[PDB]
């Protein structure tokens, strides 16, 4: 056997001395018997002569040196199946929703390798979203990273609730929402709402699976929660060919967590207080988001600022890998736009013309252009007077204000919030609707008739009713 | 059954000889296996592990030999044998790597065929002598109206490609790849530049897409994708341009050239940085290695135009840096600026303002390399560079007089600025640059309005390619601007302004 | 079929103008449009019965 | 088609544990004594030719 007694506890960095000629491998999971259960510590270096140096994942309240250790022989393995959907699971894969033990099918290590060069996104293609705004100005792809911007309460919670609904309708797909630096008090509030709104049902099958980052637990476990979720998504992807959505909260706490563990391992943190392994830690996580031969994960990550700037090492490295931005703004949410997306900072580089179609590109560029001309003229027009308008100008004022209102689409999930039963609007209906406003066939139609409506079909009704 | 044939391979290998020197892994950690032993070993020699993880001898110490693991710490553990492989890093070279998507061992990650190759050459090789070179006088055309005017590049010279992230940094280059569709296709060997493209530190999806981009434009078969992936360790993100270069040295020394497309040298510097701070190599200037200077120059000084004392090729060396949000007075791009002559920058301004190529002339300093320009283009690109130096100075007037400054090279300015905007994935041959540009130079786009620029340019190109096909031929194949143009090609231009 | 439904419908509104009452034109118009529109989206989705067994 | 494409890869997986099962079979049978000796006489022959 490979067993060894604990011989140090500097920090939460536990050095365990093993029997002569037998020692673990790096990235192994060690199990330590205690009056607290177990501590699952993950080996990150050998010191040699059958000694190791590990990191902690479960908290450390004090440890008697002379405790027995058991080497499992490989990395910590988290459950997979449709028996884990709708249950909050910690880093080692155990319930923290307190509905007590949960069933499982297979267990699979949280470290897996990027898929082959055969099983890649060799072609960008469009993943349809229930939100018309998304589908125009930054349409979603398959094996894509789409980086959400802004904080929490900025329109954040509703954007996330909608997506979980869309995917399921769209294919029959699932989600796993991971939160890193999720506050334990707030996560309860969210879980209670998610249950009410039908994105967590209490059957064995649900939509979204929840994986949460407990800040009262070590830094190693903040960093590894991300990989715990990635693994459940990947099973669905590999063996049932389901398309999934893996959400992250703070990618800020991913970086903070990861640095603390380097610092603890002695690897020099210089270059703006960030770890040297920054590029590769990302590279591993994000190359496991790809299209294979059956399934394709697709990912919404959230960027949250690290010292009131974006020039710092952690944003830049996140950004490089990105392919779209969706830019939720609190100001825009206060004006009662759902989605809260800022329609001039929503961008995609998969908005080419042979990926998205030649037509979809034309509609979308005019939409940007119309609002861009509108906002700039309005600056000095407001002040000087709105009787200083030209014939050219007031066609633009007309088109822009009517488009802006039209952006507000209730969602089924935010039915309570917005006040209207939700809509879902798909790739055909985004082009057709926004196209018509451009040819000004719906400029004889009030603005209270573009409020809380979806694509072209829906808005026919409103024009009649306003008058009635 | 596939298994019998595979099982059978493993059986042939079963009977192994004496290990030349046997290290033992004392400990492992920092990605640096601390391998005891290997008493007599060459410095930085490649090694393999009996695990099947290869590394090489990065630290050489009196009683110990640190190995940089290329492979993982998962599969390495203490005790394990570390077999002398005996070679210092060498690379498979010559053709057979064409159509191939490859890594730093020069082995395929497309998975198409085996790499077969005619011989191997060292990955560290040093620069050619002073006299075994000659100056450049041979045009890198790139297929760009704009960039071939401002600074076309010498065949053999390093010139910094810089400019911001995704500003058409990945995009604009496929134009150059498609330019070899004119030249590398053709039997003449001083027009062969094999398309030694690289992907240091780019994600698997991006790389995956990139291959089929080159298959779609069908330049792929004469190109290479000397890739590296941001998921896996520093030695790949280190050895990949050197690998690429050795490929280029083979062609280069045979009289064929390599078009060597060094993307992304910023990843390499980051890998370098990272490996310093991993292995406790002390944080230099701005916490970036001390020797990242020596790393970029060691690679880029390889580049020359050879005379005829070593062959006739060249290493057409394109040091692509991709800047993270500007900051060009950082240590990595200041060093690179000095190591290179002139420069090329594309802008987060212009590109997202909807003018692409996004170039600014100031941040693209003309120096040595526009002497390699062929006459016809040079005659009107010289004029252009002045007129745009004016457009700049004339734009920057607010600290109108209605004169030669404030209207004329405002107009001629705006006009040529719009003319130059190019939708990508198009080669433009050398006779489809100058007659257009020439028209702005005589101010025959001054009648033309900011719409009509391409209606002009395109209807002019059609009217040219019906009645002046011979003149187009003389412009690209004499490479000259001749008296017969200064008549009929100018007469063409003048006739076409109205009609 | 459908095209007749919508053109005569919109026409009768500008006719209600020539008289008095025109406020239950708006309910007549809404009803007829809506269910025409419900059958129209089904008709364009249309595919006859199908599964493949010689392409797979 | 999704399972059929899984099934190609899957075939190697079913076979793999079968290789493993034969190793356990080897180490239980006196293939454990006798083949360990076979290597040994090849090793003598190899070591001699140096």
């Amino acid at each position: 056997p490979i067993t060894g007694k604990v011989t140090a506890v500097i920090g939460a960095i536990v050095d365990v001395h093993f029997e002569q000629s037998e020692l673990p491998a790096i990235l192994n999971a060690l199990e330590i018997k205690t009056p607290q259960g177990k501590l699952v510590l993950e080996v990150a270096q050998h010191l040699g002569e059958n000694t190791v140096r590990t990191i902690a994942m479960d908290g450390t309240e004090g440890l008697v040196r002379g405790e027995k250790v058991l080497d499992t022989g490989g990395p910590i393995s988290v459950p997979v199946g449709r028996e884990t959907l709708g249950r909050i699971i910690n880093v080692i894969g155990e319930p923290i929703d307190e509905r007590g033990p949960i069933k499982s099918k297979l267990r699979k290590p949280i470290h897996a390798d990027p898929p082959s060069f055969a099983e890649q996104s060799t072609s960008a293609e469009i993943l349809e979203t229930g939100i018309k705004v998304v589908d125009l100005l930054a349409p979603y792809a398959r094996g894509g990273k789409i980086g959400l911007f802004g904080g929490a309460g900025v329109g954040k919670t509703v954007f996330i609730q909608e997506l979980i609904n869309n995917i399921a309708k769209a294919h029959g797909g699932f989600s796993v929402f991971t939160g890193v630096g999720e506050r334990t008090r707030e996560g309860n509030d969210l879980y209670r709402e998610m249950k009410e709104t039908g994105v967590i049902n209490l059957e064995g099958e649900s939509k979204v699976a929840l994986v949460f980052g407990q800040m009262n637990e070590p830094p190693g476990a903040r960093a590894r929660v991300a990989l715990t979720g990635l693994t459940i998504a990947e099973y669905f992807r590999d063996e049932e060919g389901q398309d999934v959505l893996l959400f992250i909260d703070n990618i800020f706490r991913f970086t903070q967590a990861g640095s603390e563990v380097s610092a603890l391992l002695g690897r020099i943190p210089s270059a703006v207080g960030y770890q040297p392994t920054l590029a590769t830690d990302m590279g591993l996580l994000q190359e496991r988001i790809t299209t294979t031969k059956k399934g394709s994960v697709t990912s919404v990550q959230a960027v949250y600022v690290p010292a009131d700037d974006l020039t710092d090492p952690a944003p830049a490295t996140t950004f490089a890998h990105l392919d779209a931005t969706t830019v939720l703004s609190r100001g825009i949410s206060e004006l009662g736009i759902y989605p809260a997306v800022d329609p001039l900072d929503s961008k995609s580089r998969l908005l080419d013309a042979a990926v998205v179609g030649q037509e979809h590109y034309d509609v979308a560029s005019k939409v940007q252009e119309t609002l861009q001309t509108y906002k700039s003229l309005q600056d000095i027009i407001a002040i000087l007077g709105m009787d200083e308008l030209s014939e050219q100008d007031k066609l633009t004022v007309e088109r822009a204000r009517k488009i802006q209102r039209f952006l507000s689409q209730p969602f089924a999930v935010a039915e309570v919030f917005t006040g209207i039963p939700g809509k879902l609007v798909r790739l055909k209906d985004t082009v057709a609707s926004f196209k018509a406003v451009l040819e000004g066939k719906y400029d004889n139609i009030p603005e209270h008739a573009f409020y809380m409506v979806g694509g072209i079909e829906d808005v026919v009704a409103k024009a009649e009713k306003l008058a009635a | 059954e596939v298994s019998s044939i595979l099982e059978e391979r493993i059986k042939g290998v079963s009977d192994e000889a004496n290990l030349n020197e046997t290290g033992r892994v004392l400990a492992v950690g920092d990605g640096i296996a601390r391998v005891f032993g290997l008493n007599n070993i060459q410095a930085e020699e490649l090694v393999e592990f009996s695990s099947g993880v290869k590394g090489m001898a990065l630290n050489l110490e009196p009683g110990q030999v640190g190995i940089v693991l290329f492979g993982s710490d998962r599969l390495v553990k203490e005790g394990e044998l570390v077999k002398r492989t005996g070679n210092i890093v060498d690379v498979p070279v010559g053709p057979g790597l064409l159509g191939r998507v490859v890594d730093a061992l020069g082995n395929p990650i497309d998975g198409k065929g085996p790499i077969d190759a005619a011989g191997r050459s060292r990955a560290q090789v040093k620069a050619p002598g002073i006299l075994p070179r000659r100056s450049v006088h041979e045009p890198v055309q790139t297929g760009l109206k704009a960039v071939d005017a401002l600074v076309p590049i010498g065949r053999g010279q390093r010139e910094l490609i810089i400019g911001d992230r995704q500003t058409g940094k990945t995009a604009v280059a496929l134009d150059t790849i498609l330019n070899q569709k004119r030249w590398n296709n053709g039997s003449d060997e001083s027009k062969k530049l094999y398309c030694v493209y690289v992907a240091v530190g780019q994600k698997r999806s991006t790389v995956a897409q990139l291959v089929q981009t080159l298959e779609q434009h069908d330049a792929m078969k004469y190109s290479i994708i000397v890739a590296a992936t941001a998921s896996e360790a520093a030695p790949l993100q280190y050895l990949a341009p050197f690998t690429a270069a050795s490929i280029g040295e083979w062609f280069r020394d045979n009289g064929k050239h390599a078009l060597i497309v060094y993307d992304d040298l910023s990843k390499q510097a980051v890998a370098y940085r990272q490996l310093s701070l991993l292995l406790r190599r002390p944080p230099g200037r701005e916490a970036y290695p001390g020797d990242v200077f020596y790393l970029h120059s060691r690679l880029l000084e390889r580049a020359a135009k050879l005379s005829e004392k070593e062959g006739s090729g060249s290493l057409t060396a394109l040091p692509v840096i991709e800047t993270q949000g500007g900051d060009v007075s950082a240590y990595i791009p200041t060093n690179v600026i000095s190591i290179t002559d002139g420069q090329i920058f594309l802008e987060a301004e212009l590109f997202y303002k909807g003018i692409r190529p996004a170039i600014n002339v100031g941040l693209s300093v003309s120096r040595v390399g526009s002497a390699a320009q062929v006459k016809a283009l040079k005659q009107v690109a010289g004029s252009l560079k002045l007129f745009l130096a004016q457009y700049r100075e004339v734009a920057a007037f607010a600290q109108s007089d209605l004169d030669a400054s404030t209207k004329q090279t405002l107009v001629r300015g705006e006009r040529l600025t719009q003319l130059l905007k190019q939708n990508q994935y198009s080669p433009l041959a050398t006779e489809e640059q100058v007659p257009l540009i020439y028209a702005g130079v005589n101010g025959h786009l001054d009648g033309i309005e900011l719409s009509r620029i391409g209606e002009f340019e395109s209807s002019f190109l059609s009217y040219l390619k019906s009645n002046h096909n011979e003149l187009l031929t003389e412009i690209r194949e004499k490479g000259e601007l001749s008296k017969e143009l200064l008549a009929s090609l100018k007469s063409a231009t003048e006739s076409f302004v109205a009609t | 079929a459908k095209s007749a439904a919508n053109k005569l419908d919109w026409a009768k509104v500008i006719s209600s103008l020539r008289i008095t009452g025109s406020t239950a034109t708006q309910l007549s118009s809404f009803k007829k449009r809506n269910d025409e529109a419900r059958r129209q989206l089904l008709e364009l989705q249309s595919q006859p019965t199908e599964v493949d067994f010689s392409h797979y | 088609v999704r399972y059929e494409a899984s099934l190609r890869q899957l075939e190697q997986r079913q076979l793999a544990k079968s290789v493993i099962s034969r190793v356990q079979s080897e180490l239980g049978n006196p293939k454990f004594q006798e083949k360990v000796l076979q290597q040994s006489i090849s090793e003598i022959e190899q070591l001699l030719s140096k």
